[PDB]
RNA sequence: AUGUUU
RNA sequence: CGCGGGGUGGAGCAGCCCGGUAGCUCGUCGGGCUCAUAACCCGAAGGUCGUCGGUUCAAAUCCGGCCCCCGCAACCA
RNA sequence: GCGGAUUUAGCUCAGUUGGGAGAGCGCCAGACUGAAGAUCUGGAGGUCCUGUGUUCGAUCCACAGAAUUCGCACCA
RNA sequence: GAAGACAUUGUCAGGUGGGGAGUUUGGCUGGGGCGGCACAUCUGUUAAACGAUAACGCAGAUGUCCUAAGGGGGGCUCAUGGAGAACAGAAAUCUCCAGUAGAACAAAAGGGUAAAAGCCCCCUUGAUUUUGAUUUUCAGUGUGAAUACAAACCAUGAAAGUGUGGCCUAUCGAUCCUUUAGUCCCUCGGAAUUUGAGGCUAGAGGUGCCAGAAAAGUUACCACAGGGAUAACUGGCUUGUGGCAGUCAAGCGUUCAUAGCGACAUUGCUUUUUGAUUCUUCGAUGUCGGCUCUUCCUAUCAUACCGAAGCAGAAUUCGGUAA
RNA sequence: GUGAUUUCUGCCCAGUGCUCUGAAUGUCAAAGUGAAGAAAUUCAACCAAGCGCGGGUAAACGGCGGGAGUAACUAUGACU
RNA sequence: GCCCUGAAAAUGGAUGGCGCUCAAGCGUGUUACCUAUACUCUACCGUCAGGGUUGAUAUGAUGCCCUGACGAGUAGGCAGG
RNA sequence: GUCGAAUUUGGGUAUAGGGGCGAAAGACUAAUCGAACCAUCUAGUAGCUGGUUCCUGCCGAAGUUUCCCUCAGGAUAGCAGAAGCUCGUAUCAGUUUUAUGAGGUAAAGCGAAUGAUUAGAGGUUCCGGGGUCGAAAUGACCUUGACCUAUUCUCAAACUUUAAAUAUGUAAGAAGUCCUUGUUACUUAAUUGAACGUGGACAUUUGAAUGAAGAGCUUUUAGUGGGCCAUUUUUGGUAAGCAGAACUGGCGAUGCGGGAUGAACCGAACGUAGAGUUAAGGUGCCGGAAUACACGCUCAUCAGACACCACAAAAGGUGUUAG
RNA sequence: CACGGACCAAGGAGUCUAACGUCUAUGCGAGUGUUUGGGUGUAAAACCCAUACGCGUAAUGAAAGUGAACGUAGGUUGGGG
């Protein structure tokens, strides 16, 4: 799919609360932190003997992920998140379609 | 799933050596003042067969230098040693077959037997029938002797380590075919319970890594890593190479 | 071992043992899905009607 | 350096 | 996911490790030499550097993306 | 009988992105040779495995059938 | 004597480690396995004109694709056929006429659509925000999908209006954990500030066995609980296949359909074939063949007596009563 | 491992093993080092063996092709 | 239409058997007759339901009495013994 | 078989259970070995097999829905019991009628769309054009082909204009109808309307039929979650006492009379008795009941003799009967 | 022609407990529960008892926290009595 940037859409920043321009980027998860309580508990549980103490998923079936657009209001900076339908090729860049051309 | 035969050998229950008929440990004299500074003369009283050993032993009687009595020693007989012969052991003994000399006191090219690895260990190297060590040189500073061992290895030994002039008697022994399971039986009856040997490939998987299969076959490479563990080290342990040896030895 | 997959056999008999029950019509039915604008104004209209009918007892 | 057969 | 490395005429390629400027051999086309081929000689053709974007008086080389390949290492929905 | 596969000038094949059927080994013709083989130059060579179907067309986007094979076909 | 702050030993760390330990190694299924997916789903049909409705029924489809192929508005009309224009012919571009859709609308199929839902053009982001109700599946739970509103902010158009993704029917995902966005709110419990962590609300990372364990084989050395819910024998139903037999009569039989045969068809019988099924037996009906022995059937090889012949004799062939 | 004697043990190190090489070499743990921070901590550099890179080895495990044409009858193909 | 040919299987055997031929067979029609735990009436048992009767000697008001209807049953539930 | 050495054997001694020992069979290790024996953990767990102890009375099932690593199990809903509760001028119903819808099956149709499909006939020579002449053009023909026109034979689960029967939604009143006018922030240009009210009028049939051991309501629990059979509709299969669906009725769970016999068929469902009458089925004898009455048909050297049901076909016969 | 049962006697299988759901009975009732313990006793009984504690009388929110009368504790319809 091809999704454009700059997204004039609704903003909930409590100052705009209205349709404003939003810069569009793709959501990237972000590094899993140590000291998150789940990670701390998992490390404590994995320490010592006993082997693997929690499941490790193997039966992968999805061939795509749901792309998330981070929509950032250009004036108030509040971010919103929009999920798109599953796609295999996602481009944020332009190069719109042309009709009647070669 | 079972402990394999080479693992069971280490417990040493039925795998200990059959030492009843043996004459005693074959050793040089204790390295004492007389051998450190001059020589001591003993006499060969008997050349006798040792059970389980190929080479004959020589019972050599020396006088005790500190107490009026005789000290019998069990040497490995070198070829040409005879009963009634005077054996001389020490720094100042002559270069004659059967004499015990420090490695430093013998010229390059000398053939010695029952060579000490360390001075005073009373004999470690070239003890089997027909085997010998060759002095290939000396390093007087940092006093040492370079020697050629029966296996072809070059070793540097202290120049104070002793050896017996000549070659261990009983040589050529392995040139005669045993010709008979019975003769192999009687050979190992006086050495240890290591014969006969069932092939691991003729066993079941529980008994041996090579066991099992609808045909007798190893199934995986018989060359086993040096870092393998007990129960895995069956076959060609840490083999650098396999197959028929073609070409020359003595790599550089 | 394969087995039966589905049948509606005996289902109508089971349902008619305790009978198909009409759903107990009520006056003043619920206003659940009714247009919230209409409902918002209906609340005010009813409060005003209640106040008027109360005051009308003089 | 290569160059067959009649 | 991390850390590295590589992608250049048809092919292998040097070129990059701080722009002065895309080359080497084979293969392909022509001629010469030979009695004729091979080697050889003289020519001629073949790329603008895997694809984008950026720095820079002027970037294959710098800088970051994307694709492909490889090596090691990592693995709680 | 199931799961795969590949069918294209005489032989081996490249194919084909909704073009247009091509390259070798053959064959023919012409060169070179006293001549033959070798070698060079060319030229033809298929109604694209078959019928019907989507189609502007489409062996090639596409449907089923065939041919040649492989692999499997077990516990009794 | 050798050796030396190195070995060694202790702790932690990385590698190696079926030598050994523990465990696992789907389900449906005309037995199981192999195959397939009928496991989560969508179209048409089966389906018997409300709804619902099965099979490893039938013909197919889904894990995508699209910043337009979403939204609004305007203008136009499609497939095809005929008639015409230099190159230009069957296919190029131009023109008229007919044209109920015989086109197109991403994909499967079905429905729907003509001043449109199709084609072209213009502007856009309603594919947005909040949290409820509702319909299908349904337990009237969840998930997915969809419907109609409300409260905002927008888009488009002159406007009425229309728009909360794709004309409709499929195109997808819990807890825990991680992560992001938001609220800048709540908590860190002796009292504060700042980091850090933990909460609240909404998403994302995924379970396709699709209400969602983390999982390789082999056993002809085998074990246990069971199963006739289920295979390998007989028996029973069936008779496709096998075997046997009719009816018709185009032909063969030099002539001549039927002495003897007999195509194209068609009606049966049998259960000495093999299938199909899984009803009996898995707390056990001894599982090939032969040997031995008895009896039964007749669809008769011989023997008895006969009818027919392409029966001269002889031999043979067809057939009847006959076991 | 093979299995008296006799005769002989062909080719293959691509794969899986085993083995030899080693600061020129990518990756690579704890400790240690540097930076930033108020610190927890984060980041970076360095980082042993192993693996990778290079070699050897089959009396290690093992493995060891297909199609077409072609000879004064056919047939078969020495041959390509 | 009926009958016959078509019409062959294995222990000896089956319109149920015997046997039946203007049938005791086939088609059809009319009556009479036989008999189920069914129907009708009555009695008795129980269950359920609706009632009467604390006005006394009257002790069974969970009692006494009146009326009608009903009664199959695995798994299972409950009740009275 | 072997019998003078890898010989046989006594005693002593060593090796102990994931251990030993094995000239190797998973052999042997005290009748125990693909992991000994003893005791304990331990009454190990079992969705699996077996059993589960008195009587009578009343009521009385399910093998279906959804979900599950589920398919021999459970949860869930349903079916069942029990306890009742609120009322009973009363409520409703596996039914009809009237009124009003909805459907796309049966049938039907194809000189109606789509798709199949048989044939001849008119045109189109621009028919596809060939042949043949035509010096040649299609120019004449001949002709095959196609198209077009009007006809013709036959068809469709996934075709259709039409379109049943059965089944199915709703309504048939007092929570109704009519008249007046109060509230509102909704709605309208507007007391316009919408919704909810106030006040007023209308009880014999309060607005079809029939019935109503009453109606409504609640809680809580059992068992069940293998089903099978019959008619009819119907799918796969040659078919099956096969496999799978729909509606109903049954069997399971059920005796009784009948079908000799038999889970399901016919009849009829059951407290203990008596009398009468019957059902289905029967009435020669077995055997209760007419060797009844009446009209015909049939003679079988395999007669026939009551549905389910325990079989027979095509084709034939101056047998006989009637047309 | 599925399994157990040759026979007989005796034994022989839904128990108790912790915590609970519904229903019912009883006591008291915005309260209720004496029995941890104390007093007492004819001594494991019966009798008596303080302070607490449990549940209830308040909910809601993750939490900080806040916390139930417009009114005759409301209007309408039905409602036994
Ligand atoms: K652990
Ligand atoms: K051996
Ligand atoms: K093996
Ligand atoms: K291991
Ligand atoms: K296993
Ligand atoms: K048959
Ligand atoms: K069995
Ligand atoms: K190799
Ligand atoms: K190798
Ligand atoms: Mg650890
Ligand atoms: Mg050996
Ligand atoms: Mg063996
Ligand atoms: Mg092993
Ligand atoms: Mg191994
Ligand atoms: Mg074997
Ligand atoms: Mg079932
Ligand atoms: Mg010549
Ligand atoms: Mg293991
Ligand atoms: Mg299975
Ligand atoms: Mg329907
Ligand atoms: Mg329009
Ligand atoms: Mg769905
Ligand atoms: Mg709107
Ligand atoms: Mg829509
Ligand atoms: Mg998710
Ligand atoms: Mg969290
Ligand atoms: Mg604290
Ligand atoms: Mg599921
Ligand atoms: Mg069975
Ligand atoms: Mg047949
Ligand atoms: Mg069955
Ligand atoms: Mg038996
Ligand atoms: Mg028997
Ligand atoms: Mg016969
Ligand atoms: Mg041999
Ligand atoms: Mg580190
Ligand atoms: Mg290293
Ligand atoms: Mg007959
Ligand atoms: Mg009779
Ligand atoms: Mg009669
Ligand atoms: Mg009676
Ligand atoms: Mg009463
Ligand atoms: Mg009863
Ligand atoms: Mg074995
Ligand atoms: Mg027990
Ligand atoms: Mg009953
Ligand atoms: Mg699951
Ligand atoms: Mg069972
Ligand atoms: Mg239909
Ligand atoms: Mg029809
Ligand atoms: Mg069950
Ligand atoms: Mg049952
Ligand atoms: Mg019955
Ligand atoms: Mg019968
Ligand atoms: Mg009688
Ligand atoms: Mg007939
Ligand atoms: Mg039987
Ligand atoms: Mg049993
Ligand atoms: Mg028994
Ligand atoms: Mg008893
Ligand atoms: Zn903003």
């Amino acid at each position: 799919v091809n999704v454009p940037k700059t997204r004039k859409t609704y903003c909930k920043g409590k100052t705009c609360r209205k349709h404003t321009q939003h810069k569009v980027t793709q959501y990237k998860a972000g590094k899993a932190s140590l000291f998150a309580q789940g990670k701390r508990r998992y490390d404590r549980k994995q320490s010592g003997f006993g082997g693997q103490t929690k499941p490790v998923f193997h039966k992968k079936a999805k061939t795509t992920k749901k792309v998330v657009l981070r929509l950032e209001c250009v004036k108030c900076k509040t971010r919103a998140q929009l999920t798109l339908k599953r796609c295999k090729h996602f481009e944020l860049g332009g190069e719109k379609k042309q009709k009647g051309q070669a | 799933g079972r402990v394999i035969r080479n693992q069971r050998k280490g417990a040493g229950s039925i795998f200990t050596s059959h030492t009843r008929l043996r004459q005693g440990a074959a050793k040089l004299r204790t390295l004492d003042y007389a051998e450190r500074h001059g020589y001591i003369r003993g006499i060969v009283k008997q050349i006798v067969h040792d059970s389980g050993r190929g080479a004959p032993l020589a019972k050599v009687v020396f006088r005790d230098p500190y107490k009026y009595r005789l000290r019998e020693e069990i040497f490995i007989a070198n070829e040409g040693v005879h009963t009634g012969q005077f054996i001389y052991a020490g720094k100042k003994a002559s270069l004659n077959v059967g004499n015990v000399l420090p490695l430093g006191s013998v010229p390059e090219g000398t053939i010695v037997s029952n060579v000490e690895e360390k001075p005073g260990d009373r004999g470690a190297l070239a003890r089997a029938s027909g085997n010998y060590v060759i002095i290939i040189g000396h390093n007087p500073d940092e006093n040492k002797t370079r020697v050629r061992l029966p296996s072809g290895a070059k070793k540097v030994i202290s120049s104070d380590a002793r050896g017996v002039i000549g070659v261990i008697a009983g040589g050529g022994r392995v040139d005669k075919p045993l010709l008979k399971a019975g003769r192999a039986f009687h050979k190992y009856r006086l050495k240890r319970n290591s014969w006969p040997k069932t092939r691991g490939v003729a066993m079941n998987p529980v008994d041996h890594p090579h066991g099992g299969g609808n045909h007798q076959h190893i199934g995986k490479a018989s060359t086993i890593s040096r870092g393998a563990v007990s129960g895995q080290k069956a076959g060609l342990i840490a083999a650098r190479r396999t197959g028929l040896l073609r070409g020359s030895q003595k790599t550089q | 071992a394969k087995s039966k997959n589905h049948t509606a056999h005996n289902q109508t008999r089971k349902a008619h043992r305790n009978g198909i029950k009409k759903p107990k019509t009520y006056k003043y039915p619920s206003l659940k899905g009714v247009d919230p604008k209409f409902r918002r104004n209906h609340k005010h209209a009813l409060h005003g009607t209640a106040k008027a009918l109360a005051a009308a007892k003089k």
